[PDB]
C-alpha cells in the first residue's frame, strides 16, 4: 500500500532501460555478469556498471542449438536473453567459475552475442576450504585487474579499488540491516520486498542502490504493518528469482522471512574484512562468502549456514525451490533436507522449469501450510 | 566385401585378466593388510601409491560402467539411490555407485568393500557430491584436489602453484588417513609410470590414423579402461608398452580391425554400456569407429609433434628433465594432469571443438556420431557448441540422445534407425562427390 519498495520494483521491471540511461549519464561501459562470485569491485573501479544476467521466465526456443536440454532452465533462460538482443548495450561479459552448467551460458554468449566486445572467465577456486585457495584467488583477482586496466587503458589504483569495495560493503551491510527487520514477529519487510531489494542490488549502480536502501531503512521504524504474518517460511535454492512465484507464497497465509539463494542472502551476506591489501580483501570476501554447493567440500558448511539462518529468523517451514536438472543443489538436497527436519523444520520440495503454471504450486503450498498447523 | 586382412588381438585375454585382477585385488586388499581407497579415474593415483605396493583403488566411474553393463544390477543400484532420495537426473554413474554401496553388494562378488579413505579430483560439480555422500556413509576421511584453474594453454605460475600445493596437502592427508609413511621413491616411480601409461595410450591411439584402422573403438573400450583403473601402476604402464608393440605390428602387416572397412567414424563421450552391439551393427556397413576424444584422452596425454600431428606427450626424462625429488615430481605431476585434453572443455568448449576437428582430419574421419549423453553433465557440457563447430566444417555429423549408465533414457530402436539413416547419408554424399569430380 505505502509503496516504499516501488523504486526497487521499477528498477527490476525496467532494468534494461535503467542500464541504457546509466550509460548516457556516466559515459561508462556495461558488463553482463554471470554467477554471484563476479568480483564486481573491480568492474566498478574500472568505471563500469555490472548487470547480472537473469532469465525472463517466458517461453523461448532460441537456445536449443546452443545448450542441450538436459541442462537447467536457468542457464538456458539466461543465454536466451543474450541471444534475443536484450543485453545489446553490454560491451562486456564475465563469469566467475562455479557450477559447470552455467559455464555454458558464458561460452555460448561470448561466441554468439554479436554486441560482445570483450569477455573474461575468472577461475576462482572451488575449494574455498583449502588453505591454498585464498592465495590462488588473490592472484586471479589481480590478473583480472590487470586485464581491465589494459582493456580500458586507465590505471586501476588501490584507492579506486578501495572506494569500490567500500560501495559494495556498504550495500552488503545495508542489505543485512534490511534483513534484520524480517526477524520481527510482524516483519516490516516482506520476503517479496526483500527480494526486489537484493536482486536489484545485482544490476543497479551500487551508489544509487545504497541511497535507496538508506531511504528504505529510514522509513521502516515507523512503517505500519497491515498484513498478518501467517507461517514463517524460508526459501532455499540456487537463484530463486521468480518474484511472481514468491508473491503467491506470501498471499496464501505465510511470510518468507529468510532465504538461502543467490537472488538474496547468498549474494550479499558477508562484507569484506578490514585489510590493507585491497586485492586480498576483495579476493577473500568471495572465498569467505557462504559457499555455492559446488564450492562446499569436503565439509558441508552450507548445512550449518542454512540451519543457523533458519533458527535466527525463527523459520517454521523450509521450501526447497529447485531448478530442473540442478546438479549442485541436487547433490546436497537429501541430506540438507534431513538436517533441517532433524532440527525441527518441516520441508517442502518444488521443482521449476523456465515457465510453470502457478496453480499446482499453490495447491502444494496450501497443503504444506496445513501440515505446519498440526505439529 | 573383405578387402583387408583381419586378426583378433593377441593381448585381449591379458587386457581382460588385468581388469579382473584389479577388481579382485580391491576386494581382497585386507587379507594381507593392504590399503583400499576410492575416487575418480581422474584422481591423481600416484599420491596414494607413495604409501606402498599394496595400495588398491576402486575408481568410481569404471566401476559404475561395469555395473551398467549388467542392466539388472544397475537398475537395482539406481533404485536404491532413488529410495534414499536422490534425483534420478543426477549422474548415472554416481547414482549406481551410491546404490551399490547402500545395497552392500560388489559387482565382482561379496560385500561392497569399504575404502579406507576417499582421494578425489574435483572438476565436475558432481565430483565432490559423489564422495561426500560415500565418506559420510562409510565414516572415512576424504580429500579433494581442486584442479579448476582454467585451460592448460592459459596456465600461470600461481595456477600451477595452487594445484601443486594442494598435492602436498594430499600427501600429508594420505599419511594421516593410512597411518603409513609416504615414500618418495615409490611416489616418483608411480608418477613416472603414469606418465608412461598415459602417453603410451596416446601413442597407441595415434596408430589408428592409418587406413585400414588396426583397432575399432569397441575393442578399444577394453584397452583404454586400464588407465582408468590404475594409470600410475607398473602393470598398466608395462601393458601399454606391450600393446603398443602389437598394434605397431598390425599396422606393419596391413591388418584391419574391420576387414570391409569403407567408412571411418568418430564418436564422442560415454557410450551406452549395455548397448555396445551398435558398433557391430555398423561393421555390417563397413563402418569402423576409429575412436573419440573420450577414448583417446579421458586418460591419454598428448602433445603436438614435430610435424604438427597429435601424439603421446614426451616423457620428461626424454627431454633432459630430471625427476629426483618430491617437490619436482609434484609440480611435474600436476602439470602433466592439467594438460589432459578432456579437462579443457570444462572452461572453453571451443578447445574441444578444435580438438574434435583435428581428430577428424588426422584420423581421416568420414562422419561423426555424437552421443547427447543425459547421464553425465561433466562430459556433456558444451556438446551442442561442438556439434555446431563440426557442422560448419563440412564433415557429416549426427546426434543421438542417450544415457551411458541408465538405459531408461536410451531408445535402442530410434537410435539404430538414426544411425542407419546416417550410413545412408554417407553413401549419398560419396555418390555426389564421385559424380561431381567424375
Ligand atoms: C567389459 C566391457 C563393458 C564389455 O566388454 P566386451 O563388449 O568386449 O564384452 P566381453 O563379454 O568382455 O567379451 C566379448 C567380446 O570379446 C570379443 N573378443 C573375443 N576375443 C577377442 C580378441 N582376441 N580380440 C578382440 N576382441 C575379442 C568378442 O568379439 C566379443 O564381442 P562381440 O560379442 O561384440 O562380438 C568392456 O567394453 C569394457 O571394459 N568397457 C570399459 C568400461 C569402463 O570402465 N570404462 C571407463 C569408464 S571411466 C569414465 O567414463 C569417466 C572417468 C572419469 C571422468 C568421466 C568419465
Ligand atoms: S557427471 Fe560425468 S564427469 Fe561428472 S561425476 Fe558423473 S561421470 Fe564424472
Amino acid at each position: 500500500s505505502d509503496g516504499l519498495f516501488d523504486q526497487f520494483k521499477t528498477w527490476y521491471e525496467k532494468r534494461h532501460d535503467y542500464a541504457r540511461d546509466w550509460k548516457v549519464r556516466t559515459g561508462g561501459q556495461v558488463v553482463a555478469t554471470m554467477c554471484t562470485y563476479t568480483p564486481e569491485e573491480l568492474l566498478i573501479a574500472a568505471g563500469m556498471l555490472p548487470v547480472r544476467v537473469l532469465g525472463a521466465h517466458e517461453p523461448q526456443n532460441v537456445t536449443e542449438p546452443h545448450i542441450f536440454g538436459m541442462f537447467c532452465p536457468f542457464c538456458r533462460d539466461s543465454l536466451a536473453q543474450g541471444l534475443l538482443g536484450r543485453f545489446d548495450y553490454a560491451e562486456g561479459v564475465t563469469l566467475t567459475q562455479s557450477c559447470i552448467q552455467y559455464r555454458q551460458t558464458f561460452g555460448s554468449w561470448r561466441l554468439h552475442v554479436p554486441t560482445v566486445k570483450w569477455d573474461y572467465y575468472v577461475p576462482m577456486p572451488n575449494e574455498v576450504q583449502s588453505p591454498h585457495a585464498r592465495k590462488a584467488h588473490y592472484e586471479e583477482v589481480q590478473a583480472f585487474r590487470v586485464f581491465l586496466q589494459t582493456l580500458t587503458g586507465k590505471e586501476i589504483t588501490d584507492a579506486m579499488l578501495s572506494d569500490a569495495l567500500a560501495v559494495c560493503d556498504e550495500n552488503r551491510r545495508l542489505l543485512r540491516e534490511l534483513y534484520e527487520y524480517r526477524k520481527a514477529a510482524d516483519p516490516k519487510v516482506t520476503g517479496v520486498e526483500a527480494l526486489y531489494a537484493s536482486l536489484t542490488a545485482q544490476f543497479i549502480d551500487k551508489r544509487e542502490h545504497n541511497e535507496m536502501l538508506k531511504k528504505t531503512l529510514a522509513a521502516l521504524p515507523n512503517r505500519k504493518v497491515e498484513r498478518k504474518t501467517g507461517a514463517r517460511f524460508m526459501t532455499i535454492g540456487s537463484e530463486n528469482d521468480d518474484i511472481a512465484f514468491m508473491g503467491m507464497v506470501e498471499s496464501v497465509g505465510a511470510t518468507i522471512v529468510i532465504d538461502d539463494q543467490c537472488s538474496g542472502s547468498r549474494y550479499f551476506w558477508n562484507a569484506s574484512k578490514p585489510e590493507g591489501d585491497v586485492i586480498k580483501a576483495i579476493a577473500e570476501r568471495y572465498c569467505d562468502r557462504p559457499a555455492c554447493p559446488t564450492k562446499d567440500y569436503p565439509a558441508h558448511t552450507r548445512f550449518d549456514h542454512v540451519l543457523g539462518m533458519a533458527k535466527e529468523y525463527n523459520v517454521e517451514g523450509a521450501i526447497f525451490l529447485q531448478q530442473k536438472f540442478c546438479d549442485p543443489h541436487e547433490g546436497d538436497y537429501p541430506d540438507l533436507k534431513r538436517h533441517l527436519e532433524e532440527n525441527g523444520i518441516p520441508t517442502l520440495f518444488l521443482e521449476f522449469d523456465i515457465t510453470n503454471p502457478i496453480g499446482p504450486f499453490r495447491i502444494r503450498i496450501e497443503a504444506f501450510l496445513e501440515t505446519l498447523s498440526e505439529e | 566385401a573383405n578387402k583387408y586382412p583381419t586378426e583378433q588381438l593377441k593381448l585381449w585375454g591379458k587386457a581382460k585378466e588385468l581388469r579382473e585382477q584389479y577388481y579382485m585385488n580391491y576386494a581382497r586388499a585386507k587379507e594381507k593388510g593392504g590399503i583400499r581407497w576410492s575416487g575418480s579415474a581422474w584422481a591423481l593415483d600416484a599420491i596414494p601409491a607413495g604409501l606402498g605396493e599394496d595400495v588398491y583403488s576402486l575408481t568410481g566411474e569404471p566401476y559404475a560402467a561395469a555395473v551398467a553393463h549388467d542392466r539388472k544390477f544397475a537398475k537395482e543400484c539406481m533404485d536404491a539411490a532413488e529410495a534414499y532420495g536422490f534425483a534420478r537426473d543426477l549422474c548415472s554413474y554416481m547414482r549406481i555407485y551410491w546404490g551399490g554401496m547402500h545395497l552392500n553388494k560388489y559387482a565382482f562378488g561379496g560385500e561392497f568393500p569399504k575404502p579406507d579413505f576417499v582421494f578425489q579430483t574435483q572438476i565436475c560439480c558432481s565430483h565432490s557430491k559423489w564422495y561426500q555422500h560415500v565418506a559420510k556413509e562409510e565414516k572415512i576421511p576424504e580429500f579433494y584436489l581442486d584442479v579448476g584453474v582454467g585451460p592448460y594453454r592459459d596456465m600461470t605460475d600461481a595456477r600451477l602453484d595452487y594445484v601443486a600445493n594442494q598435492l602436498h596437502d594430499g600427501i600429508a592427508f594420505v599419511e594421516k588417513a593410512s597411518g603409513r609413511k609416504f615414500d618418495d621413491e615409490l611416489f616418483i616411480k608411480a608418477v613416472k609410470n603414469e606418465m608412461r601409461s598415459t602417453s603410451r595410450w596416446a601413442d597407441i591411439c595415434a596408430l589408428n590414423k592409418v587406413k585400414p584402422a588396426p583397432l575399432d573403438e569397441k575393442t578399444m573400450y577394453s584397452l583404454y579402461v586400464l588407465c582408468t583403473l590404475s594409470k600410475s601402476s607398473q602393470w598398466c604402464a608395462d601393458f601399454m608398452d606391450e600393446l603398443y608393440e602389437e598394434v605397431k605390428d598390425r599396422v606393419a602387416r596391413g591388418i584391419a580391425a574391420v576387414p570391409n572397412e569403407a567408412i571411418r567414424l568418430m564418436t564422442d563421450t560415454q557410450p551406452p554400456w549395455s548397448f555396445l552391439k551398435i558398433f557391430r551393427y555398423l561393421e555390417t556397413y563397413g563402418a569402423v569407429s576409429i575412436g573419440s576424444l573420450y577414448t583417446f584422452a579421458l586418460e591419454g596425454i598428448w602433445e603436438d609433434k614435430p610435424d604438427g600431428s597429435w601424439g603421446g606427450r614426451t616423457l620428461p626424462w626424454d627431454k633432459g628433465i630430471e625427476i629426483n625429488d618430491r617437490d619436482t615430481a609434484v609440480r611435474l605431476y600436476a602439470d602433466w594432469n592439467l594438460s589432459k585434453p578432456q579437462w579443457q572443455h570444462f572452461y572453453d568448449p571451443t578447445i574441444k571443438s578444435d580438438m574434435m576437428l583435428r581428430i577428424i582430419k588426422e584420423w581421416q574421419v568420414d562422419g561423426v556420431m555424437l552421443h547427447l549423453n543425459r547421464g553425465c553433465e561433466g562430459l556433456s557440457v558444451g556438446i551442442m557448441e561442438n556439434r555446431l563447430a563440426i557442422a560448419k566444417s563440412g564433415t557429416p555429423v549426427m546426434t543421438f540422445e542417450g544415457n551411458m549408465g541408465d538405459e531408461r533414457e536410451f531408445d535402442e530402436v530410434r537410435t539404430q534407425a538414426r544411425v542407419d539413416a546416417f550410413m545412408e547419408q554417407l553413401g549419398v554424399r560419396r555418390q555426389a562427390a564421385s559424380a561431381w569430380s567424375h
